[PDB]
RNA sequence: GCCCGGAUAGCUCAGUCGGUAGAGCAGGGGAUUGAAAAUCCCCGUGUCCUUGGUUCGAUUCCGAGUCCGGGCACCA
RNA sequence: GUCGUAGUCCGGAUUGGAGUCUGCAACUCGACUCCAUGAAGUCGGAAUCGCUAGUAAUCGUGGAUCAGAAUGCCACGGUG
RNA sequence: GGUCUCCUCCUAAAGAGUAACGGAGGAGCACGAAGGUUGGCUAAUCCUGGUCGGACAUCAGGAGGUUAGUGCAAUGGCAUA
């Protein structure tokens, strides 16, 4: 929903590298951002992403991304490699290709959250399942 | 020396000790030092004959001690004397307020007898 | 007793299975108005027995009085006397619950010419 | 002994018309009572208070368990081992003693009754008394008394419900209120 | 450790015999007392007062 | 950036095996003075720097943070 | 004659209950009566005031103001 | 600067084991009992009631199911406890 890359609330260690595989996810209000094209949000993107979904039309319609965090970074400064890593402060959320967004509000959002997808990290389709039939 | 008769309060603030008095309570006792310009941090014996003596002045405006507690036995006799539920139960050491004598009433009732 | 629990220590032994194996038991049961007993394989062969209060014995409901170190007692005899085999092979009697009283006077009520501990 | 006899004679059926069922099994029970006083010293149980349970013991004739603590740590300056309480139970023929001895002396003892709280059944049917202090079952010297943190007590009883109860205690019960 | 203060060592002793049998103990938490029973050269256990004895 | 220490009353500071914390000053109310001081009497409203933890319970004990202070950042 | 050195048979503040008299009228804000309540106070650091004889000390009595709020003020005498 | 022994978990590719100045913590004890055995007993927490409560204190029933307790880390284990 939100990123504000708002910490797992605190820290509860912080290390593991990274590895991907394969999306998991349909759909909860209306339209979508199916994502396609492994990678990872800057999760500073996700908040990128929100603040850009919001321009002309007020705040109105249901806004509801859905992709949650969790990952710590860490990165060095200008020295050797004492191979321990410093702080996070990054924060790069893990994204395969699941999709998340939600505009729940009629309209054509489509040209509507494209106007942020250049803010996303990768190219990622729209589609958008008003309903569900596709999975009991 | 006991102003109302007997009991001499010595030692002690004015008010506080004044309501030793079988009569008197936090405020009266406090009322009275008011009128009489006797403050309350001032100990019985700091005071003087034209301090101690004055408080047993405006203190024979309200009832207190002996006849107090008689004049109210009798008065509640009156009331008690008639047929009336409050009477009935007030010679029978109940509650005439309106407690669950059913129960719990130690220092109502009395001492337990099992 | 069972309703509250299972989960005591009145299991511990029952399962003298294990290791024991071998090892008979008696169970012995309580029940205000009889005592049962019965006796069996370990659990290797449950198709084995003794006898509760049996009715007919000498009479047809077994004709006793009491339930004291009294029908207590021959509460046991039966399979003790009727069990002859067994006795040398060292059974057992499980408790069950207590050790006292009523299971004293049938569990000695064995002691008595049988069951060599 | 005493009352519990008012129970069949005179009490089961009530409640075997009333209400109406069919075994006189199902006839509402009364199991038994729990009596307890509570707040303990934090600091100072010990000379002060043991004496707390000498009362409760003879008040009701048996020997008060004075109980134990199961708290703690956590803000009240205790960590859970202290006696702090008295407990003290009865279910045997002793029960129906303090009820012959509740009803008829002292229910009504303070200046404040006029009967026992209507609304005060556990939810399924038992009863939790309270009542404050003084003694109201006297058998003490009276000169003695330390206002011995009074006393719960609680009668418990195989009432199937809430309002299936009342009507059960309802029935002997000379005090009650109306 | 060897704080005197601490948990030292018991050498103990038997009663006739001339046995040894070591352990642990302490210093204040109640002490100068102690006697349990161990076996011997050979024989009944018994005695074993240890040092300390009550 | 690195290591060591400080953070307690308005100021400057002292203090605690873990449960209710102080001094000098300033401050305040009396006093004495013609009036100020100086002096005399009586007075602490401290979330013990922040945030996590141990604990029944943390100013105290454990980890981290900000801030200050001392030292250091060298060959190149 | 009593009570016998305790917070009392001391000392009366306070409060409650209910009452009187003034005055249109007494909640705010009155004097007093009865009943009950009966505190502080067990003579007071530092420091400080008056008093040289009918004085200080203590005990009452009256009056001005005034419808009715005096332990204040003015005044009188007893004991000393 | 930090670390040099030992104990726990991840790395450690579902038998062992395997590294890095890799990610987290503990030990350098305690205990005439905190051992042995025998007999016996089961959490935490919340709901409704209960005098001395107004968050939690001992009592009563109910929901009461490793979410308790393990002498000290972590893992594993524990109701036959």
């Amino acid at each position: 929903m939100l990123q504000p890359k708002r910490t797992k609330f605190r820290k509860m260690h912080k290390g593991r590298n990274r590895g991907l595989a394969q999306g998991t996810d349909v759909s909860f209000g209306s339209f979508g951002l199916k994502a396609v094209g492994r990678g990872r949000l800057t999760a500073r993107q996700i908040e990128a992403a929100r603040r850009a979904m919001t321009r002309a039309v007020k705040r109105q319609g249901k806004i509801w991304i859905r992709v949650f965090p969790d990952k710590p970074i860490t990165e060095k400064p200008l020295a050797v490699r004492m191979g321990k890593g410093k702080g996070n402060v990054e924060y790069w959320v893990a994204l395969i290709q699941p999709g998340k967004v939600l505009y729940e509000m009629d309209g054509v959002p489509e040209e509507l959250a494209r106007e942020a997808f250049k803010l996303a990290a990768a190219k990622l389709p729209i589609k958008t399942t008003f309903v569900t039939k596709t999975v009991m | 020396a006991r102003i109302a008769g007997i009991n001499i309060p010595d030692h002690k603030h004015a008010v506080i000790a004044l309501t030793s008095i079988y009569g008197v309570g936090k405020t009266r006792s406090k009322a009275i030092l008011a009128a009489a310009g006797i403050a309350e941090d001032v100990k019985i014996s700091e005071l003087s004959e034209g301090q101690i003596d004055t408080l047993r002045d405006e203190v024979a405006k309200f009832v207190v001690e002996g006849d107090l507690r008689r004049e109210i036995s009798m008065s509640i006799k009156r009331l008690m004397d008639l047929g009336c539920y409050r009477g009935l139960r007030h010679r029978r050491g109940l509650p005439v307020r309106g407690q669950r004598t059913k129960t719990n009433a130690r220092t109502r009732k009395g001492p337990r007898k099992p | 007793m069972d309703k509250k629990s299972a989960r005591i220590r009145r299991a511990t032994r029952a399962r003298r299975k294990l290791q024991e194996l071998g090892a008979t038991r008696l169970v012995v049961h309580r029940t205000p108005r009889h005592i049962y007993a019965q006796v069996i394989a370990p659990n290797g062969s449950e198709v084995l027995v003794a006898a509760s209060t049996v009715e007919k014995a000498i009479a047809e409901q077994l004709k006793y009085t009491g339930n004291k170190d009294a029908a207590a007692a021959v509460g046991k005899a039966v399979a003790e006397r009727a069990l002859e085999k067994g006795i040398k092979d060292v059974s057992f009697d499980r408790s069950g619950f207590q050790y006292h009283g009523r299971v004293q006077a049938l569990a000695d009520a064995a002691r008595e010419a049988g069951l060599q501990f | 002994a005493k009352l519990h006899d008012y129970y069949k004679d005179e009490v089961v059926k009530k409640l075997m018309t009333e209400f109406n069922y069919n075994s006189v099994m199902q006839v509402p029970r009364v199991e038994k009572i729990t009596l307890n006083m509570g707040v303990g010293e934090a600091i100072a149980d010990k000379k002060l208070l043991d004496n707390a349970a000498a009362d409760l013991a003879a008040i009701s004739g048996q020997k008060p368990l004075i109980t134990k603590a199961r708290k703690s740590v956590a803000g009240f300056k205790i960590r859970q081992g202290y006696p702090i309480g008295c407990k003290v139970t009865l279910r045997g023929e002793r029960m129906w003693e303090f009820f012959e001895r509740l009803i008829t002396i002292a229910v009504p003892r303070i200046r404040d009754f006029r009967g026992l709280s209507a609304k005060s059944f556990d939810g399924r049917g038992n009863y939790s008394m309270g009542v404050r202090e003084q003694i109201i079952f006297p058998e003490i010297d009276y000169d003695k008394v330390d206002r011995v943190r009074g006393l719960d007590i609680t009668i418990t009883t195989t009432a199937k419900s809430d309002e299936e109860g009342r009507a059960l205690l309802a029935a002997f019960d000379f005090p009650f209120r109306k | 450790a060897k704080g005197i203060r601490e948990k030292i060592k018991l050498v103990s002793s038997a009663g006739t015999g001339h046995f040894y049998t070591t352990t642990k103990n302490k210093r204040t938490k109640p002490e100068k007392l102690e006697l349990k029973k161990f076996d011997p050269v050979v024989r009944q256990h018994v005695i074993y007062k240890e040092a300390k004895i009550k």
